[PDB]
């Protein structure tokens, strides 16, 4: 763990937008 | 998902219960991805509700929307956004490409009255970006 | 499930309960917080900020947070409302002038609906001047007979005295202990 | 325009100078010590400091002034830059900013200030480019920087594909003593640490209002920052075309974007403070302070600063929750905390005496601040939609980034 | 931690305890001081100054800072208010002229929120002519009845005899000291 939020996965674009 | 399933029933009790027509700030789960429904996840959802029903029929409302849309990023972490109508008047298309639910005249534009309705054909027809070319970039 | 520790811990006394302290500036707020937890009058400074005690009685420890009654700290009542039980007024029956401004801060933060299910607690200050009103002249002016679906008494307690602090304490807890 | 850019130290002695045009004599550095020394004393000193028809423009280091000699009206927002590009590359090269870095790499520092610019145009900014031409411990130039793509070097090949972003959050609140905020700015801070192979087009996306807008989707909670800086490899003509956030990542930690909006939310802490302070015999600290922020969100390191008296001695301390301290350097009690719970309430009630001999002088009423810093709050809503990594090669990448919340112009001022 | 120390020492008389001068000059304050230090009535020049020195009883060394009633001097009782413990007032039963200014003088230092732990100790000074008034008359007139929250107690010694100085001591370490 790391203080002032944890490293969290992320997408490549917005799937919603097509 | 056993968690989608038991997270169904409950949603869509709150979701009859809410009518037709105090806590700040913006805290994150700790190690959960955030990214917006996909067209494969779309219409997966959409078929899962049309199952379970609850989805098709009900009457389109703006506070039972925006619950739908947290559960659904609660249960699996995908942005409540993909789950948008086209523009009035009439019959609003689905935001997202693949989603199987869109929301269709049941009798202003603000005044008609919504109904979600099952669409096999929008998972498979843009017909929301063929309305709105400019707002699919 | 089983509640047999829950029936063990209170059969010798479990219940503590919860109280808040609100008033004007100068009105023995810290007083009567003082007389209350010790049982003297200890002279205190303007309340800036707050003050925050627990005072134990009949086997139950009732949390007391002081607030002042400044026009800085007026609004601050708001926050000291959260995970508050209970809520005492602190009144002065000497200051005609400022009996209204009193009246209308306990109307506006009676008109709050998360401050509904606390019981109003009225305790009639500055009881010991004859300029000090009674039970009965406060509550009409302050208007506490029109505080629709609100548990209030009135209570008049002197700062010096520290008469009827007993009484008080007793009305509050027969208002919120409904049990033997 | 500056004619040599030169560093000193804090006695006056220059601990380096490179010249650049030779228009102005190396001689007068000397007069910029008196100078700076009249100003300081007269209160008419500035960072541009002028020497006749001279101007002599210093900045104040770590531990000495990074005096820029200038002679005609040259570009002073280019020569400031140049500075601060040059004490970046510092930095980066040189982990200490004293004189003892400045004595112990000169052979290497002497080489990199030539590289950096010549008569008087900077020429070389990458700290990267210049480590790969210019090192303490030569070949030719790289042909990155002839490349147009300077902020990418190619041939990088790493094990693994890891970005790691800082959603770095800063909450600047200026509450006047009477109670009102006048100044309540949020500046956002998109920060990733990229370490992968190659060089990488990041295609960046977020909940940005302007995006949502644009595509129709202007209906959930979308960021909109009055002001976004792209950062040096972002390509300005797609954000300026369809918002399109298209840039190669840097090899290393870099900020790409940086938000900066003004914030019409309320206090994430609300502070009140009592002084109960007697003529020349007690002081009172009535210190209340309530959380405003999410009770699921924990301020970690909450360090609430009250300025105490400068002659206050003898405090007694009257607190519930968290450590008070009184550091004689500081002249003010700060209130430590090591966790801070959403709607926490903390009340102190300080009390000092006083001397009895009274103040020469005021000492003024300097404002009270907190350092507060909660991560894993996202106070602004902003939600990063998806990060478009393209690798011509072709691979499978998994970025990671954190959001910090952190108390940056918080300052309450004092009554 | 551990108090075996603070035990041992206070088995055999560790407390100490402080002790102020004030009064009027010409007052007794000096001869007063000289008596209970060294059991003389020993002549002293005008108090432009102060004195300091320290009395030994019951085995507790009470300090004693004599105070001028100096118009210049009267304004600086305040710097020696400060690390002080007991205060003396030396009132002139025989001045009725400065009876009212010694009155106004002790009304002005007792209405100082600093000075308020302080008992109240006035000594009925010029306890020796006929123009002296009782230890009741020159209470009544300097009000000391009206001091709330303030133990003083009425004591006549007269500077020449000296009399009345063990029982003003006995009575300021019963108010001070709490212990058998
Ligand atoms: N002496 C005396 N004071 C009283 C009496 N009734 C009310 N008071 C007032 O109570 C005040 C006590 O001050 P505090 O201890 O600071 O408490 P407070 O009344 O809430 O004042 P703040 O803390 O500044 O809000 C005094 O200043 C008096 O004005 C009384 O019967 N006798
Ligand atoms: N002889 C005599 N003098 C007394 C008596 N009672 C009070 N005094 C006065 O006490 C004074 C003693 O002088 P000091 O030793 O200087 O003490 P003081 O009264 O505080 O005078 P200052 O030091 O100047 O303030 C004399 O001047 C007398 O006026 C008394 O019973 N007999
Ligand atoms: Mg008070
Ligand atoms: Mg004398």
């Amino acid at each position: 763990d790391r203080k002032g939020g944890s490293y969290s996965q992320a997408a490549g674009s917005d799937s919603a937008q097509s | 998902s056993k968690s989608s399933v038991i997270g169904w029933p409950a949603v869509r009790e709150r979701m009859r219960r809410a009518e037709p027509a105090e806590e700040v700030g913006f805290p994150v789960t700790p190690q959960v991805p955030l990214r917006p429904m996909t067209y494969k996840a779309a219409v997966d959802l959409s078929h899962f509700l049309k199952e379970k029903g609850g989805l098709e029929g009900l009457i389109h409302s703006q506070r039972r929307q925006d619950i739908l849309d947290l559960w659904i990023y609660h249960t699996q972490g995908y942005f409540p956004d993909w789950q948008n109508y086209t523009p009035g008047p009439g019959v609003r298309y689905p935001l997202t490409f693949g989603w199987c639910y869109k929301l269709v005249p049941v009798e202003d534009p603000e005044r008609e009255v919504l109904e979600w309705r099952f669409d096999s054909r929008l998972a498979f027809h843009h017909v929301a970006r063929e309305l709105h070319p400019e707002y699919f970039k | 499930g089983n509640i047999f520790a829950n029936l063990f811990k209170g059969l010798f006394g479990k219940k503590e309960m919860r109280i808040l302290m609100v008033g004007l500036d100068a009105a023995g707020k810290t007083t009567i917080l003082y007389k209350l937890k010790l049982g003297e009058i200890v002279t205190t400074i303007p309340t800036i900020g707050f003050n925050v005690e627990t005072v134990e009685y009949k086997n139950i420890s009732f949390t007391v947070w002081d607030v002042g009654g400044q026009d800085k700290i007026r609004p601050l009542w708001r926050h000291y409302f959260q995970n508050t039980q209970g809520l005492i007024f602190v009144v002065d029956s000497n200051d005609r002038e400022r009996v209204n401004e009193a009246r209308e801060e306990l109307m506006r933060m009676l008109a709050e609906d998360e401050l509904r299910d606390a019981v109003l607690l009225v305790f009639a200050n500055k009881q010991d001047l004859p300029n000090a009103m009674n039970a009965a002249e406060i509550t009409d002016k302050l208007g506490l007979h029109s505080l629709r679906h609100r548990n209030w008494y009135i209570q008049a307690t002197c700062a010096t005295s520290g008469d009827g602090l007993y009484e008080g304490l007793d009305w509050l807890s027969n208002q919120l202990r409904n049990q033997k | 325009s500056a004619s040599a850019v030169y560093v000193l130290d804090l006695k006056g002695k220059v601990l380096i100078c490179r010249n650049y045009r030779g228009d102005v004599d190396m001689s007068e550095v000397e007069h910029f010590m008196p100078i700076l020394m009249e100003k300081e004393e007269e209160g008419m000193l500035s960072p541009i400091l002028a020497h006749g028809g001279v101007r002599f423009m210093w900045i104040k280091h770590n531990n000495l002034y990074l005096v820029a000699t200038s002679k005609k009206n040259a570009c002073v927002s280019l020569v400031f830059s140049f500075l601060y590009k040059v004490v970046q590359v510092f930095s980066e090269y040189f982990k200490e900013l004293e004189e003892e870095s400045i004595r112990d790499n000169f052979v290497i520092i002497y080489e990199l200030l030539d590289e950096l610019m010549d008569f008087g145009y900077p020429q070389t900014t990458d700290s990267k480019i210049l480590q790969e031409y210019i090192t303490q411990e030569a070949p030719r130039p790289p042909a990155t920087v002839t490349n147009a793509v300077s902020w990418r070097s190619e041939g990088i090949k790493y094990r693994k594909n890891e970005v790691f972003l800082d959603v770095i959050e800063a909450v600047n609140l200026l509450v006047s003593a009477n109670g009102n905020v006048l100044r309540s700015e949020i500046v956002g801070s998109i920060k990733m640490r990229v370490f992968l192979s190659g060089m990488p087009e990041l295609r960046l996306g977020l909940n940005d209002k302007v995006l949502f807008d644009n595509t129709g989707r202007g209906k959930s909670k979308s960021v909109e920052l009055e002001d976004v800086k792209f950062h040096q490899c972002v390509r300005l003509s797609r954000f300026e075309n369809d918002r399109t956030i298209s840039f190669i990542p840097p090899d290393g930690e870099f900020e790409l974007m940086s938000y900066r909006l003004n914030t019409h939310v309320k206090p994430l802490i609300w502070i009140e403070s009592v002084i109960e302070k007697h003529s020349h015999s007690r002081i009172e600290y009535m210190v209340k302070a309530k959380s405003q922020f999410k009770r699921r969100s924990t301020a970690n390191n909450v360090e609430i600063h009250i300025p105490v008296p400068n002659d206050a001695d003898s405090p007694k301390f009257k607190t519930t929750v968290g450590s008070v301290k009184w550091v004689p350097e500081n002249s003010e009690i700060v209130w430590s905390v090591k966790s801070f719970p959403g709607g926490k309430e903390y009340l102190m009630r300080a009390h000092f005496g006083l001397p009895s001999v009274e103040a020469e002088d005021k000492e003024g009423k300097p404002p009270i601040s907190v350092k507060f810093e909660i991560p894993y709050f996202t106070t602004s809503g902003i939600q990063v939609r998806y990060l478009k990594i393209i690798e011509k090669s072709g691979y499978q990448a998994l970025p990671w980034v954190r959001y910090i919340t952190q108390n940056g112009d918080y300052q309450l001022r004092t009554q």
